[PDB]
């Protein structure tokens, strides 16, 4: 399971099971460019969010109903969609993953 | 220690 392997390798489920996480299959530079595209509001109402002009390759990792510490288990779902990142700093880069439409 | 941008890349980038 790609999700079970990647959540672990990346230190997300080494000490706990995280319910959901999204992985983006694009170059780092292309995702950082989003912070300069379509400005939109973030869920929390803040407006330092941006939506990608085009869809990107991503896979959603979602914990199943029968997942519990030590043995976290995920359902893997590949898709192409517009990402939304919240941005911050200088260089203005992504600090959070707010969504994917 | 880990910044917010480095953390974001580690948790979400799989170039």
């Amino acid at each position: 399971n790609y999700c079970n392997q990647m959540m672990k390798s990346r230190n997300l489920t080494k000490d706990r099971c995280k319910p959901v996480n999204t992985f983006v299959h694009e170059s780092l530079a292309d995702v950082q460019a989003v912070c300069s595209q379509k400005n939109v509001a973030c869920k929390n109402g803040q407006t330092n969010c941006y939506q990608s002009y085009s869809t990107m390759s991503i896979t959603d990792c979602r914990e199943t109903g029968s997942s519990k510490y030590p043995n976290c288990a995920y359902k893997t779902t590949q898709a192409n969609k517009h990402i939304i990142v919240a941005c911050e700093g200088n260089p203005y880069v992504p600090v959070h993953f707010d969504a994917s439409v | 220690k880990e910044t917010a941008a480095a953390k974001a890349e580690r948790q979400h980038m799989d170039s």
